[PDB]
């Protein structure tokens, strides 16, 4: 019985693209749990991401139009479902890492209050990593395949724009950052052994994955984040200056957009985009940079816990 | 297996309040969420809420918002309908339903209580009066004078099934019900066989077995 | 937010004919619903679920498309068990388990004579208060027909109840009762009493009648 499949994933948002093409909130779910059975599940390769990807690409476009008026956008928990035949199920164990067998499965049929957020670098707005720090890729081996890491407890992050002035800033704390920090190195010297661990600035380039790019209400934030990857940590409230820039590249696609001419936005931080580098040698240290660019990653991190089959 | 079992008949009078119970047997009763629906025969069917058996948790239906309201006592595994303040158009049929299958979810409704009725009258209810109607010929059974509905009528309990025909009640000036029930039957037979109807109304505990003879 | 709306409300067919319903969704319910069935008188019936797919415990005449917005339900080759009321269903949204108004179905028969009998009053009835002949009219077709009292030639009126029959699941047709309602001081009074009918499918007026005795 049962087997993987495609199908138009729908959706169902508690609303009050959500307004007509996804249903009300089921106030009433049932995880209806699954026994004896070990399946096998591969974040990096499903469907749930080109659906997602797709559907987000049509929201993102529609919502916020480049040059081009000025309205609110702030997204709202999202669920997906799959219709009659077909079944999502879910990987209930609070260490799995993405890939392989789970045998703590159990079937359901909406997923859990996705909030479509796009970003780099950091992950925001998300669910966190349920019992202890989780770092997920299709391969710790090859190192071109990025690295997402999801933390055990959130870190929020306030970015500002004051005036009418120029550009803006972002504030965090560094006490409860540089310690969910040096616990992600913790959790990274265990898979790399006991290793040492060098956090770098990005390579350069493509100034969104060499930068916090991000859009909050309606405006595209690129945090410097320099300061938060410091080696060596001086734990005082942490400062970030964040262009607002009118001319952005499109995860759209190919092509550049540019949007028309007193802003504050809170955001958890759940998850962090690392790419790592190297070493032939090896040396006695392992050095990651803040990644991104594909926006696929940002919804495997949410997706990694579900699979679409049909029930047969 | 798949078995539940409802209430019978009751008439409380208007502005007042009811209830009903639903108890599911071949199943755990928890894991199934007990929905409820009504018929009104002028209308058809119409969803009125959503009950879990494991928690408490009630989503209802934007009609039905207040004056409905369901429970549950998951040991002697039965569900609770109240309905309250009665107006006069609230007398209807009530079903409670479950939600079958196996995995996944896809909750369609399987298995179905066979319904009370509720009349939210102002009248004393009254047990009826069975009479005979001996006459291929034909006989019958006159059950008149009496309320509430429904009283059933089985021949010769039930082995004489083909032929029988059972009509709706007629409500006369006098506020009460009036129905018969007929069967048709072989010419010989009269005579040959004996004809006995069982009247049963459920209301005021009745049960009267009256036979037919020519 | 999400309205369903039936097709047909009511329906006549005949016999081996088609018939079709159209449950329309005024938005994406997206490819669950389920189609049931209520005979007059006992606990509806699920026939489809997945919009599509028989329930195994039904014949396969039934069937239903649809996918998305709109449904619909085929009866190939209907027969006599059909004549009740059918419904779709919502339950992807797992609590919005909503209905249609419903579609009532009904028969376009042959016309057929109304097997027509009498019983006069009751022994154990008239010494209690009252008395009441009872004219039957047995499997008929079309419904529409009427029966009118006669007593010593005397047309009656405003004391009669009568009561009609579902279509029959078995021949599809109807039965129906006419009660005439009358004291044992005016039954005493007269000696002939007559029931009158008059129905599409005969050539005349009939009448059964009975001299009290
Ligand atoms: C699960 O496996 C155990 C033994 O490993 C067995 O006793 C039980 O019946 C199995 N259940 C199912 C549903 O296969
Ligand atoms: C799986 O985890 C859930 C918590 O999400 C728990 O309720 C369930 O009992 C677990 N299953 C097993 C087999 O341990
Ligand atoms: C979250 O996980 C870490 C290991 O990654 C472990 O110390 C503990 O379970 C949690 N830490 C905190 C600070 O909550
Ligand atoms: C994830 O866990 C599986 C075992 O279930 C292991 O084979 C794989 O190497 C792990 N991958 C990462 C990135 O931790
Ligand atoms: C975020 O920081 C700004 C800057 O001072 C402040 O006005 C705002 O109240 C802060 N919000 C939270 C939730 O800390
Ligand atoms: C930052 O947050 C932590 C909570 O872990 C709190 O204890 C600390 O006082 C905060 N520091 C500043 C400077 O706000
Ligand atoms: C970020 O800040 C550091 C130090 O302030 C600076 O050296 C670096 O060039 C900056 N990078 C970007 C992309 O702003
Ligand atoms: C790390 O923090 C110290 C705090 O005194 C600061 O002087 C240094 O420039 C920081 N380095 C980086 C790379 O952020
Ligand atoms: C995260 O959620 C909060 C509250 O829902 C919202 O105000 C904020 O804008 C969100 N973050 C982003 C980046 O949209
Ligand atoms: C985000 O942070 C706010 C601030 O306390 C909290 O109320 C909310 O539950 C958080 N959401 C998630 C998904 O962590």
């Amino acid at each position: 019985v049962w087997k993987d499949a495609d199908t138009t994933l729908f959706c169902a948002s508690d609303a009050k693209w959500a307004t007509h093409a996804c249903v009300p909130t089921d106030p009433n779910p049932q995880e209806i749990h699954l026994e004896n059975v070990t399946e096998n599940f591969n974040m990096w390769k499903n469907n749930m991401v080109e659906q997602m990807q797709e559907d987000v690409i049509s929201l993102w476009d529609q919502s916020l139009q480049p040059c081009c008026p000025k309205i609110s956008f702030d997204p709202i928990p999202i669920h997906y479902c799959t219709p009659a035949g077909y079944v999502i199920l879910k990987c209930n164990d609070k260490n799995f890492n993405g890939t392989g067998p789970c045998k703590n499965v159990s079937s359901v049929q909406c997923t859990h209050g996705i909030k479509p957020v796009v970003s780099t670098q950091l992950l925001l707005n998300g669910s966190l990593a349920e019992e202890e720090i989780i770092i997920r890729s299709e391969n710790l081996t090859n190192n071109a395949k990025t690295i997402i890491v999801h933390l055990n407890k959130s870190v929020e992050i306030n970015c500002t724009r004051p005036g009418d002035i120029r550009k803006a800033y972002c504030e965090i704390n560094g006490t409860k950052w540089n310690k969910v920090l040096k616990q992600v190195t913790e959790k990274l010297k265990e898979h790399f052994n006991n290793k040492t661990i060098i956090f770098q600035p990005p390579s350069g380039g493509d100034l969104e994955i060499t930068m916090h790019s991000f859009n909050c209400r309606g405006e595209f934030f690129y945090c410097n984040t320099t300061q938060l990857f410091n080696n060596t940590c001086c734990n005082g409230t942490i400062t970030l200056p964040c262009k607002i820039k009118q001319i952005i590249n499109m995860w759209q696609g190919t092509g550049q957009a540019m949007y028309a001419p007193k802003i504050n936005c809170v955001s958890n931080i759940t998850g962090i985009l690392l790419t790592r580098d190297g070493g032939a040698n090896n040396t006695s240290n392992e050095t990651f940079r803040p990644g991104g660019g594909n926006i696929k990653d940002n919804w495997r991190s949410e997706l990694y816990k579900y699979k679409v089959v049909q029930i047969e | 297996q798949v078995q539940l079992v409802q209430s019978g008949a009751e008439v409380k009078k208007p502005g007042a309040s009811v209830k009903v119970s639903c108890k599911a047997s071949g199943y755990i009763f928890i894991s199934y969420f007990m929905h409820w629906v009504r018929q009104a025969p002028g209308q058809g069917l119409e969803w009125m809420g959503i009950i879990n058996p494991s928690s408490g948790d009630t989503r209802y239906a934007q009609k039905f918002q207040g004056r409905v309201t369901m429970t549950r006592d998951t040991s002697t595994n039965t569900v609770y309908m109240e309905l309250s303040s009665l107006r006069s158009d609230d007398t209807a049929v009530y079903y409670c339903a479950r939600r079958p299958g196996g995995l996944e979810r896809h909750n369609w409704l399987d298995p179905w209580g066979q319904g009370t009725l509720v009349t939210v009258s102002s009248a004393s209810t009254k047990g009826p009066s069975v009479f005979p109607l001996a006459p291929t010929a034909a006989l019958g059974c006159l059950v008149k004078d009496y309320f509430p509905e429904p009283v059933t009528v089985s021949w010769n309990s039930g082995a004489l099934t083909s032929g029988v025909h059972t009509f709706p009640a007629v409500l006369q000036s006098s506020g009460l019900y009036s129905l018969s029930s007929v069967v048709t039957v072989p010419s010989s037979s009269l005579g040959t066989q004996t004809y006995i109807c069982n009247v049963n109304h459920k209301p005021s505990n009745t049960k009267v077995d009256k036979r037919v003879e020519p | 937010e999400i309205v369903m709306t039936q097709s047909p409300a009511t329906l006549s067919v005949s016999p081996g004919e088609r018939a079709t319903l159209s449950c329309r969704a005024s938005q994406s319910i997206s490819s669950n619903l389920a189609w049931y069935q209520q005979k007059p008188g006992q606990a509806p019936r699920l026939l489809i679920y997945g919009a599509s797919t028989r329930a195994t415990g039904t014949p396969a005449r039934f069937s239903g498309s649809g996918s998305g917005t709109e449904f619909t339900l085929t009866i190939s080759s209907l027969q006599s068990e059909d004549f009740a009321s059918y419904y779709c269903q919502q339950y992807n949204n797992w609590p919005a388990i909503t209905f249609g108004q419903g579609t009532r179905l009904e028969i376009k028969r042959t016309v057929a004579a109304p097997s027509v009998f009498i019983f006069p009053p009751s022994d154990e009835q008239l010494k209690s208060g009252t008395a009441s002949v009872v004219c039957l009219l047995n499997n008929f077709y079309p419904r529409e027909a009427k029966v009118q009292w006669k007593v010593d030639n005397a047309l009656q009126s405003g004391n009669s109840q009568e009561s009609v029959t579902e279509q029959d699941s078995k021949d599809s047709t109807y039965s129906l009762s006419s009660t005439l309602t009358l004291s044992k001081a005016d039954y005493e009074k007269h000696k002939v009493y007559a029931c009158e009918v008059t129905h599409q499918g005969l050539s005349s007026p009939v009448t059964k009648s009975f001299n009290r005795g």
